[PDB]
Parts: structure tokens; sequence; C-alpha cells
RNA sequence: CGAGUGGCUUGCUACCUCGAUGUCGGUUCCCUCCAUCCUGCCCGUGCAGAAGCGGGCAAGGGUGAGGUUGUUCGCCUAUUAAAGGAGGUCGUGAGCUGGGUUUAGACCGUCGUGAGACAGGUCGGCUGCUAUCUACUGGGUGUGUAGGUGUCUGACAAGAACGACCGUAUAGUACGAGAGGAACUACGGUUGGUGGCCACUGGUGUACCGGUUGUUCGAGAGAGCACGUGCCGGGUAGCCACGCCACACGGGGUAAGAGCUGAACGCAUCUAAGCUCGAAACCCACUUGGAAAAGAGACACCGCCGAGGUCCCGCGUACAAGACGCGGUCGAUAGACUCGGGGUGUGCGCGUCGAGGUAACGAGACGUUAAGCCCACGAGCACUAACAGACCAA
RNA sequence: GGUCUUAAGGUAGCGUAGUACCUUGCCGCAUCAGUAGCGGCUUGCAUGAAUGGAUUAACCAGAGCUUCACUGUCCCAACGUUGGGCCCGGUGAACUGUACAUUCCAGUGCGGAGUCUGGAGACACCCAGGGGGAAGCGAAGACCCUAUGGA
RNA sequence: GCGAAAGCCAAGGCCUGUCGGGAGCAACCAACGUUAGGGAAUUCGGCAAGUUAGUCCCGUACCUUCGGAAGAAGGGAUGCC
RNA sequence: CGUGGAAGUCUGUUAGAGUUGGUGUCCUACAAUACCCUCUCGUGAUCUAUGUGUAGGGGUGAAAGGCCCAUCGAGUCCGGCA
């Protein structure tokens, strides 16, 4: 994918319940894989900011519910490092549900985004209400 | 079927034991180019403080912004290159022929040398002329040493002592080019050798750990789960197959770990500078106060505070040198805190 | 920059930026001001603390 | 239908062990095989392109995470370049685990007159030993080469030190009616592996500072105990990873393959002689070890009545013993002291205030006080201790 | 089949069961995915009425499953604490020992060799280590068969 | 303090649960503390560890043999002067 | 509403009894059945000291072929017996 601009430490792993970040009707995510992401021997697939991860729908509405979708990584409580060396962490984890062209599901955003994110998937970022 | 998984640690860097000399030895030398000169420097490992720089790459999208640098600052004065060896092509590989000394010794070098009082510097560059005549000289390389009493944070003043090859134009301008800074009093500086933003190999002997266990010298992973509680945490499965009834030299085993030499490739020099602009507040903690000539090396370097740190042009660079970056700030808080 | 906890200035390429649930901002200068700040203490109220003296 | 190769399955045999070679599965750690799943280079195509199908060379590297099941096997999910198979006593219990098989207890079904049985199911049900030899990982002492110091050489040895993917420009381009949709090349990043390092972020930090509960020293002050910190909060150095830095290109020779010239065989022919190319594979390049390489090495200087080394002493850039490195008054090596740089968070005492209370008394607040206390770092500083002196040695 | 054996011919219930071979039975629940678990169905290899059937509040160091909470069980390991470990004084065993013994790769041999054969490697001694091998040490195999054995 | 509970301290007893000296004291082991982000992904199985906790007030489901379930669950309070 | 204070009743390392898991420590042990944490019972079919009775094809057994002096699908000793 194109460079973050950022160095990330992924705080996220396969099975981690994160919030999600819109108006879709689904209020909780489960990671379920990371895109492009291939491990090692015993290790737990990570996930971090901006990552497009697979994800199930933990709670929320009975018609998102159950739902295997595609999201994208926007807050995570563990810090990543700006290349002024300053690091950046978030209150939450959490995610927004995108589609096969990479344009979100909903039509409003619930809380910040890092400018990495945004840069990265456009569609996400034009839709972001706070971009710190 | 059992998930595969690459072997514990490298085979490439063994036998992992002690080094036998604490001073780092070159195996290898940058290709002969361009002009005469010494094909390397050597400083004493000071600390570590960061530099906020300006991005030199041009195919960054970052070009021009304000970046910060992790950066390893090492005090490097002049040092004395005091000798001028040959080597000849034998059917054996390349031996030592003659050496060529000086009169102008420093007081203190007596304390690793046994300083010549009768030398004929002329039958020795004679013995050279001869062997070039013959297309029987290999490379000239420098009997160079340090000069530890210049820097007031290192204990010592006993020189450490190393060979530096030269390289560069023909084998007649470099044999005159070597000659002339041995004849003077084999004074040079990192600036003869170095311009800042290029790329240089610093090769160093790493911190000594004494001897560690298979976890922590090889990588191998600790008892997980139940297996953790038994009596065995940081000990490997096997040492073996029932066949070959032998323990192979390839498994994981404790032992020397730490105190070997490694030469990391392709650091870049961020800059090159005297007086005290990068010691930090109260001093580089274990180390003490810089004010003198000085380098400062992107990232990290091989061996603790104190440790004889050596240089060289990168024989195998990635990209293209972007010479003298611009420099908008040295820390210089304290390193306690 | 200077430190939205105590006061300072915080040091270039050092810190952290704790980004809160309302998208506010908060520049820290090191752990001491987050973990002074994570207990409900506020900075007035500290001494040592330039926003106090 | 015919001919075979392997020795993973199963079956057969009864050669070996019944004065015992610890049974499945799993795990952990190491090596290997190729009948290749991916990756590199190729040939064919029912090869437009894209995506495929089939085949060849090729074992360098990779081949991962999970839900049911003791399971091997297998089914299933989402990821992936791919999530290949097999051997090493069905590798691995003087390594682990003990869920299954397969003791002694018990139940159910079936069988039996019965004891009791079952290649049926089910609950419970133990894991010994101080390493002599050998093997390897690291560490020393001697001898050989035949005075010492310093610098090297390189026979050999090890490496995967690098593997792979995504994205951008190329380009909405070549190709194609359209739908759809590449490449060479140049770039940015990610992942796995590898080596190192701690400025930064993070952990620790029973150094240290503070708060505070119970109890004891009459109160105060200041302390002990509460498991090897009572608990709570913060945390320096160091050590660390979750942090940071580095890890090519290119040459040379080949395989499959594409060809040139070319004969046997006037032609033709990539081959028979000759030659140009051509794989992540081989060699070099690069990193690490390496004078015990018995052809036991080279160079320079010093010295053979003295060069150098050991002991000794103050110490660590070193360290389980040993080893290693530095300093030793011509000195800053260690300690004291004072600064600097840091941790904590405002000391004792006194003064003002303080809900109240006749008063006695009074939790607490403010000031004095960026206070008090403390530091595994630095500098200054010969005050203290590196003194005295011994030994070996051509 | 629309009686025959041998007296009767399975009624209430329960049922893929601690009983169901086929079997991971089929449908549903739950999960991204559930040989598990629960509900339903149920022709039950081979359920069933004091060989007691069914059911059940309460109780349980009894077997299985799910959720919230929690967490170093794991990702993936780090630093620290105490006692050992290591060096020194003193005290001072045992297991085990046909012999020889510096081994490695192949082969051979009663087909699972440090000792045979061919090569390769190998200067001696010592310290620490984790246990690959000595089909390591410990126990005249409890399995299996055999004995004109025992109980 | 509910307490013959903990923890601390008397009276009384003891330094004889009877080998010591040394090395910031390495690997490894036994007991154990703390670990960012994730939170059972571990494993046959949450085994091990952890979480919760005393007291008062409020409040409390299915089911039931009417006894129980029940401290269900959940919520609030808690010092000193 | 109070009184009353029942119970093979509850919590409980009260004393005391017991022994679920760690398959921890130990496993030439401190110990021929031990140590630590965890866990169960604790007014009753309770626990316990002493005295006393039952004896080997016999006892005793809320039944595990458990137990009858480290000895039990038939104790131990000596004899039969070389
Ligand atoms: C039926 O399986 C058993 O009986 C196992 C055991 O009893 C294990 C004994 C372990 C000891 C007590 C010797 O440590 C035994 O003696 O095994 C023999 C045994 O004991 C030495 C070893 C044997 C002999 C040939 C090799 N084999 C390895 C172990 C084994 C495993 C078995 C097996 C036989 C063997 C024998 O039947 C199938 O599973
Ligand atoms: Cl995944
Ligand atoms: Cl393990
Ligand atoms: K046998
Ligand atoms: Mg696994
Ligand atoms: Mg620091
Ligand atoms: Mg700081
Ligand atoms: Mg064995
Ligand atoms: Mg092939
Ligand atoms: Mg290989
Ligand atoms: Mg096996
Ligand atoms: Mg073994
Ligand atoms: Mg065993
Ligand atoms: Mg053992
Ligand atoms: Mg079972
Ligand atoms: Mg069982
Ligand atoms: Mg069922
Ligand atoms: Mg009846
Ligand atoms: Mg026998
Ligand atoms: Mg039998
Ligand atoms: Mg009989
Ligand atoms: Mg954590
Ligand atoms: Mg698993
Ligand atoms: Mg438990
Ligand atoms: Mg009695
Ligand atoms: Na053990
Ligand atoms: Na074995
Ligand atoms: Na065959
Ligand atoms: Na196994
Ligand atoms: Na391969
Ligand atoms: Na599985
Ligand atoms: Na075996
Ligand atoms: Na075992
Ligand atoms: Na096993
Ligand atoms: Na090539
Ligand atoms: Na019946
Ligand atoms: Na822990
Ligand atoms: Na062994
Ligand atoms: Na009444
Ligand atoms: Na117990
Ligand atoms: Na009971
Ligand atoms: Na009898
Ligand atoms: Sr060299
Ligand atoms: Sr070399
Ligand atoms: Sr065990
Ligand atoms: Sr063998
Ligand atoms: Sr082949
Ligand atoms: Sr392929
Ligand atoms: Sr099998
Ligand atoms: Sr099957
Ligand atoms: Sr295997
Ligand atoms: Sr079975
Ligand atoms: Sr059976
Ligand atoms: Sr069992
Ligand atoms: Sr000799
Ligand atoms: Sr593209
Ligand atoms: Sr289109
Ligand atoms: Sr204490
Ligand atoms: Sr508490
Ligand atoms: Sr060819
Ligand atoms: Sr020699
Ligand atoms: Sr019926
Ligand atoms: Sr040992
Ligand atoms: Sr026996
Ligand atoms: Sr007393
Ligand atoms: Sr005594
Ligand atoms: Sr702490
Ligand atoms: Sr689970
Ligand atoms: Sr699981
Ligand atoms: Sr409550
Ligand atoms: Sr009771
Ligand atoms: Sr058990
Ligand atoms: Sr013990
Ligand atoms: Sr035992
Ligand atoms: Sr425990
Ligand atoms: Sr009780
Ligand atoms: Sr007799």
């Amino acid at each position: 994918m194109e460079a973050l601009g950022a160095d990330v430490t992924q705080g996220l792993e396969k099975g981690s319940l994160i919030t999600c970040a819109d108006n879709t009707g689904a209020r909780e995510l489960k990671v379920i894989s990371v895109h492009g992401y291939s491990g090692t021997k015993n290790r737990h697939p990570k996930a971090g900011l901006g990552d497009k991860i697979t994800v199930s729908v933990t709670k929320g509405t009975p018609e998102m519910r159950r739902q295997v979708l595609e999201a994208v990584v926007v807050r995570q409580r563990k810090p990543i490092r700006r290349p002024d060396g300053t690091r950046v962490k978030f209150e939450d984890n959490a995610a927004v549900i995108v589609d096969e062209n990479e344009d979100p599901r909903g039509t409003e955003l619930k809380g910040p985004i890092a400018r990495e994110v945004a840069q990265r998937f456009g569609s996400v970022a034009s839709a972001a209400t706070m971009i710190v | 079927p059992q998930p595969s998984r690459p072997r514990k640690g490298s085979l490439g860097f063994g036998p992992r034991k002690r080094s036998t000399s604490e001073t780092p030895r070159f195996n290898s030398w940058p290709s002969d180019d361009g002009q005469p000169g010494v094909q390397g420097f050597a400083g004493y490992k000071a600390g570590m403080t960061h530099v906020v720089l300006v991005n030199d790459e041009p195919n960054s999208p970052r070009e021009g912004m304000e970046e910060t640098v992790p950066v390893t600052v090492i005090e490097t004065p002049p040092m004395r290159a005091v000798a001028l060896r040959a080597y000849e092509d034998t059917p054996y590989g390349q031996r030592p022929l003659t050496e060529v000394w000086t009169d102008e010794f420093h007081s203190e070098l007596d304390r690793t040398l046994d300083v010549p009082e009768d030398h004929d510097p002329d039958a020795a560059e004679e013995q050279i002329r001869d062997a070039h005549e013959a297309g029987d000289l290999g490379d000239l390389r420098l009997i160079t040493h340090t000069v530890p009493d210049a820097v007031p944070s290192v204990p010592k003043k006993k020189p450490d002592v190393m060979e530096t090859r030269v390289g560069g134009g023909s084998v007649s301008d470099r044999l005159d080019h070597a000659l002339d800074i041995v004849e003077d009093g084999g004074e040079h500086a990192m600036n003869d050798i170095f311009r800042a933003g290029e790329y240089a190999d610093v090769a160093g002997v790493t911190k000594g750990k004494g001897t560690q266990g298979p976890v922590k010298r090889w990588g191998v992973q600790k008892r997980k789960g139940k297996h953790a509680r038994q009596g065995w945490r940081r000990r490997i499965g096997n040492l073996g197959p029932w066949n070959p009834s032998r323990v192979r030299s390839t498994v994981p085993q404790q032992g020397q770990t730490g105190y070997h030499q490694r030469t990391e490739l392709n650091k870049r020099l961020i800059d090159i500078g005297e007086g005290d602009e990068p010691t930090v507040d109260g001093g580089f903690v274990n180390y003490g106060e810089v004010d003198g000539p000085y380098t400062l090396v992107k990232g990290s370097v091989p061996g603790p505070d104190k440790r004889l740190v050596r240089f060289r042009p990168a024989v195998r660079p990635n990209d293209q040198p972007r010479l003298d970056p611009e420099v908008r700030y040295v820390s210089n808080e304290s390193n306690q805190g | 920059r200077e430190c939205d906890y105590c006061g300072t200035d915080i040091e270039p390429g050092t810190g952290t930026m704790f980004v809160h649930k309302d998208g506010a901002t908060t520049h820290f200068c090191s752990s001491k001001c987050e973990n002074n700040a994570d207990l409900g203490r506020e900075a007035r109220n500290l001494e040592w603390t330039d926003t106090a003296r």
C-alpha cells in the first residue's frame, strides 16, 4: 500500500473487539483478519492504525449483526510515531466499515481520525469531522 | 502437519565466541576509483542524542520538511599514520613485504609498541619500488593509531593500533600519496577521508553480556503454558533427533553472547564537526563531556560508550550520496530524566 | 511547543500527544505529566508545575 | 493392457530385543528429501489482453492464524505470494504434556446360569535417576611450531543474511468491438528473517521520594514489623521491545530454454567439434571464525643482562573459576567534598487562618519553602587510597 | 404375514442417550468458522417401567457447554526480589564399572556398531552447560505365548 | 475486630526449624513482584494465575417440595475532625 | 409486628477432622506416603484419649476385595522342608 507517513505499533490482534466509528447500525466490531498480512508460527495476526481489516459485527442492529464486512482502522490506544518524533495515541480503538472500492458504508463518521488514515483512504477523509 | 518456521538466529556470525582483538579488523576494503586516499578512520563511542534534520531524499513526499533522526555521537580526534606497509602477490596470497616508518612519534605510543630507534625509510621504500617494477606489488596499507589522550572521557592513554588501506588512483600515485602522509608525522583528520552525508561502514566489538541462555542468545521461545511450570522455563525442547546420535552445532545452546565483532553497513554521517554542540546536559551517562572533534552517525553503533569504533567508506551503498544535510537542531537535553 | 499540562517547553523530538474522545488534543512532555493527569489531578494545584508557579 | 520406481499406507514373515530399546497425538529444537504449493527462469495453449489450464529446470527462501475433535486424518472460517508433501527408532518422555489406547473403582448397552466378557460407550485414575564415557555450545591451562611487542596473511570453515508482498509513475496506456486491462523501468512502503543499539516511546526499576491503613517505641518528631516493598502514587541509571538503526547492485559459469556458425548426410540441422545467451538455484561479491594450515605462516621494531611478562595495587568498555581491558603520582583509576545533571513534590519548627468549643482542645489550610530528602551519571578537585616491593625471562 | 419359536410380543414414558453401530444422523440455536453443547425430529445396531420408568426444587472439591467480568494462558517476552547455582574453608556419601575407549560418515554383521571394513577427522588436560548417543542407569517384561505351574 | 481470625506487642522462651566466607552475585532452577497494547488468540480443558471481597442502605428473576432460590443479579455508601 | 431459637442448616485455617487441584516441591527425600498453596467438614450417621472385645478360611467391613502393626483375592512366626 501507500506509505502512511508514520510508524505504527499494531495495537490490535485477531479476535479484538473494537468500536465502529460510523452510523451503519454496527456498534462493536471483532477483528477476523488483516489484509495483505502473513505472520509467523504462533504469532497472533496483528492489526493497527491504517490497516484494512476483515471484521464481524458483534453488537448492533439485527440486520448488521453477524455480517462479515471489511473495515479500516481509524483510531488505536497504542502509540504511533510521527516523523517529528512525537507519539500520538487515542482514547479508544476504532474502525469504519468500508466496501469493495474503499468507500465508507455509512454517511456520517463518529469521533476523530488520524491524518495518516485520511491520506491513504480518501473517501473516509471526505467524511471525517475531525482529523488530528 | 506441524507448521514451518525459520530457525532461531543466524549461523553466519559464528562461532559465537569472545573477540580476539577489541580493536575491530575490517575484512574488506572499498574499490579503487578516483583520487588516492586512506580508506578509513576511527573514533570512540560517546553516547546518543537526536537531531532535527531537513529531508534530502528527492524521492520522498516529505522533501524539505523537518524530520527527527536518532544519532550516535562518536568522538573522532586526529589519528597518526605512523607507517606504510606494502604487500606482495605470492602464490599463497598477499604477504607483507616491508614497512616505511617515521621519526616523529607520539609521547605515549610506547605503552603499546617497541618504538623504532634505528630504521632505514629509504631501503624499505626501495624494496617496495623494485616490487612495483617487477609487477609483484599487491596493495598499500598504513599502520595507524589513535590518540586516546585527546579524549578526556576515555581512561586509556595506550593507543589502539590498526592497519588501513589506501586505494584510489594508480599504484604509483597512491604509493606517493601514502609516503607523503607518513613522512610529515602521519597526522590526518576525519575530514581528510569523510564528508558529511556520505555512507560509512562502522565496525565495532559489541557490548559483552557474559554467558546467556538460548532465549537471549538465539531468540528461542520460552516454555509455554503448562510446560512453563514443570521445572523447565528457558531450556529448549531437545538437543536433536535420535539419529544422528550426536548434538549438531546448529542447535541453539548457551554460552558467550556479546563482545563479538560486527561490521554495521551503510551508516549515514549526519555531521562532522568540532566543539561542544552535541554534548548532553550533565554529561553523557557513563562517558563524560564532549568538547573536541566529533562525528554524528545516523542510528545505532556497535559497542558500549568508551569503545573504539572503526570507519570505512561504504563497500555496498544502496543510495546515492546527498552531501551536507541541513541540521536545524541538535538536542542537548539531559540523558537522565 | 509547550506542555498542555505542566507548562514547560517540550524538547523537540520528544513527548506524546493524547487525542481525547471529543477530538480535543493534549500534548504532554513526559510520562509523569500523563500519569498525574490520569489521577484526576489539575496542574494548578501541584507546586512543581509551571502553570502553578 | 503392458513395464516399472519408492518404501509414506496396509498386508505378509517371525530374522533381532521378552534378566523391558517407555506405545498415540501434541509440543519444542535441529538436519534432510523432491514426486515443487508459492517465489525465479522457461515451453505449449482450445496463447488478443487480463485471468488461467498443462508441461520443463529448480530444494535459496517461504509455506502462517483460527472453530469442532485426544485425535493423526479430516471438515469448516477469515486471511495469504502460497498457506506442498515426506524422512530422521511412524526424529524428539535420562525435554515437556498426559487428552486417547491399556491396570486396580464405577455406570450403561449387548452377551453369559454364573464368575465375568466386549477390537462398544462413559466418569475417575502415578510420569524415577546427583552425567562415568561420547557429542556438541561456550570458557580456560599446557605442550608443539622455536626471546619479545605490535600489525597482518588466509589454507580451510559458517551464513538466508537476506526472502516475499502491496502501492505510485508507466497507464486507463499496449491488447480488445466492448467488457475488461497488462509489461520493461524508476520509485515509496509493508511483512518474515537477521545483526546491533537505547537519543525517542514503552516495561521494569523490593535505588530513591511521597501518601496512607494496623500496631509497638508515652504524644510530637523519628522509626520497626505487616515475606522477604503492608498497600497506594511517581520513578533515575542500567537492562530491555512494544522502541530505533543497518542487512545491494553487479560480475562469472550453468540447468530448462532461445539461438549462432556447422558437419556427418552437397540440402537441412541449436550439437557431433566450436560459440552467443539464459534461473530466487552454483561460484564470486558481503559478514563471521580462522597460525595447531605438522609446508605449524608473513612483516616491522625491541631485546638476549636485559626487551618484555607475571605478582602486587586502584578499577571496569570484561567477567560463573580462569580469561579479557584500563590506570598506577611523569596519575584523575576508585572514594570523600563541591558543583552540574537528575528523582520526588513542598521537610522539622514557628507564624496566620480553621468548623466549632467557656476553656481545654482542634482534622485541616496558608507562609516560611522550585522546599526537605535522595541518586548506580558527569565535572572540578591529588584531600584519601593506586604505596612498598617481589619474581620470571633469551 | 393380513400365525412361528419359546410363555408373552414392549403399554406410560424416555430416546442419536454415560444406552445409537452406521455417525461429525437431519433441522434449528450459537460462532467468522462449533466431530462440542442445548432444543426438535428419532425407524431405538442393541431404550423402558422397584434388572424400576419418567420427572424434579434443594444440595455437590462429581461430567459437559455458554455469557459477563478478570488476567503474562497466549501474542512475546522483559526487568526485578529471595534461596540455590559459581569461587573459597570445613565436613563428606551413593548410583554405576568385562575390557579397551578422541570420534564422525557410510558399509558390514543375529537385519538397530565408539571397538569389524573403507574413508574422513583427531595435540593433551581442565572449567561451566543443556541432556543427542552409549538401543544410558534403575526392575530375571505386569502385555503375549509356553509349563500335564500357583492361587 | 464479630471473633479462641489477621496483623502488631507484652509475660515467658529463643537466635539450636544449627556449617560458614566471597562474587550487583552470569546461564539455568525453586518460590515470587511488576509488565505497554491486545484479552483465552493458550490448552483436552482458563490447568496456573487473576478477578470479587468486610459492613450498611436500596433492590432482587426463572423455578419450587413454599422450606427455598437469595449474599440471585444490580446500584449507592464507607476516612478524619 | 414482636417473642422464641429449631436445624444430620449456613459462613468460618476457633479447636478439631478430612484431602479436590496444582498432575507444583521432593522423588539416593526432612519423610519406605513428606512440604507448600488451594480445597471440604466443623451440634453431629461429629471428632478424640484411655480402657475393653472380635483372630486367620477366621475377624472387621455405610462394600474399595478395604482393613487385621510398612505384611492381605486369605496376617505373621517357626516347623513340614533340603
Ligand atoms: C504393551 O505396551 C507396553 O507394554 C509398554 C511397556 O510396558 C512400557 C515399559 C516401560 C518401562 C517400564 C520398561 O520403563 C513395554 O514394555 O514396552 C516394551 C518395551 O519396554 C522396554 C520396549 C518395547 C520393546 C520393543 C520396543 N518397544 C518400545 C516400547 C513398546 C511400546 C509398545 C509396545 C511394546 C513396547 C516394548 O506395545 C505397543 O506399544
Ligand atoms: Cl488471519
Ligand atoms: Cl513449550
Ligand atoms: K522386548
Ligand atoms: Mg501452534
Ligand atoms: Mg534515559
Ligand atoms: Mg523525558
Ligand atoms: Mg533410552
Ligand atoms: Mg524435477
Ligand atoms: Mg535447504
Ligand atoms: Mg515416534
Ligand atoms: Mg530423548
Ligand atoms: Mg520419563
Ligand atoms: Mg533426569
Ligand atoms: Mg476423556
Ligand atoms: Mg478417561
Ligand atoms: Mg445432540
Ligand atoms: Mg414389573
Ligand atoms: Mg522374565
Ligand atoms: Mg494377563
Ligand atoms: Mg488353579
Ligand atoms: Mg498486558
Ligand atoms: Mg490451538
Ligand atoms: Mg483455578
Ligand atoms: Mg479403642
Ligand atoms: Na521438575
Ligand atoms: Na526416544
Ligand atoms: Na519396487
Ligand atoms: Na509424541
Ligand atoms: Na526451495
Ligand atoms: Na484443527
Ligand atoms: Na522408539
Ligand atoms: Na515422563
Ligand atoms: Na510423547
Ligand atoms: Na548469471
Ligand atoms: Na429389557
Ligand atoms: Na509473571
Ligand atoms: Na545425553
Ligand atoms: Na413466629
Ligand atoms: Na492437602
Ligand atoms: Na461432601
Ligand atoms: Na489364613
Ligand atoms: Sr584489518
Ligand atoms: Sr577474512
Ligand atoms: Sr511435571
Ligand atoms: Sr547411531
Ligand atoms: Sr532432481
Ligand atoms: Sr510456480
Ligand atoms: Sr498415524
Ligand atoms: Sr475421519
Ligand atoms: Sr517430523
Ligand atoms: Sr474412541
Ligand atoms: Sr473396546
Ligand atoms: Sr487418563
Ligand atoms: Sr611432542
Ligand atoms: Sr499498477
Ligand atoms: Sr473501466
Ligand atoms: Sr520488610
Ligand atoms: Sr485490596
Ligand atoms: Sr543448450
Ligand atoms: Sr604457530
Ligand atoms: Sr413404541
Ligand atoms: Sr548438569
Ligand atoms: Sr515383576
Ligand atoms: Sr519478650
Ligand atoms: Sr553444630
Ligand atoms: Sr511500579
Ligand atoms: Sr475458550
Ligand atoms: Sr480454542
Ligand atoms: Sr456492591
Ligand atoms: Sr453444620
Ligand atoms: Sr490428578
Ligand atoms: Sr524441598
Ligand atoms: Sr512420592
Ligand atoms: Sr501454585
Ligand atoms: Sr463450614
Ligand atoms: Sr522350610
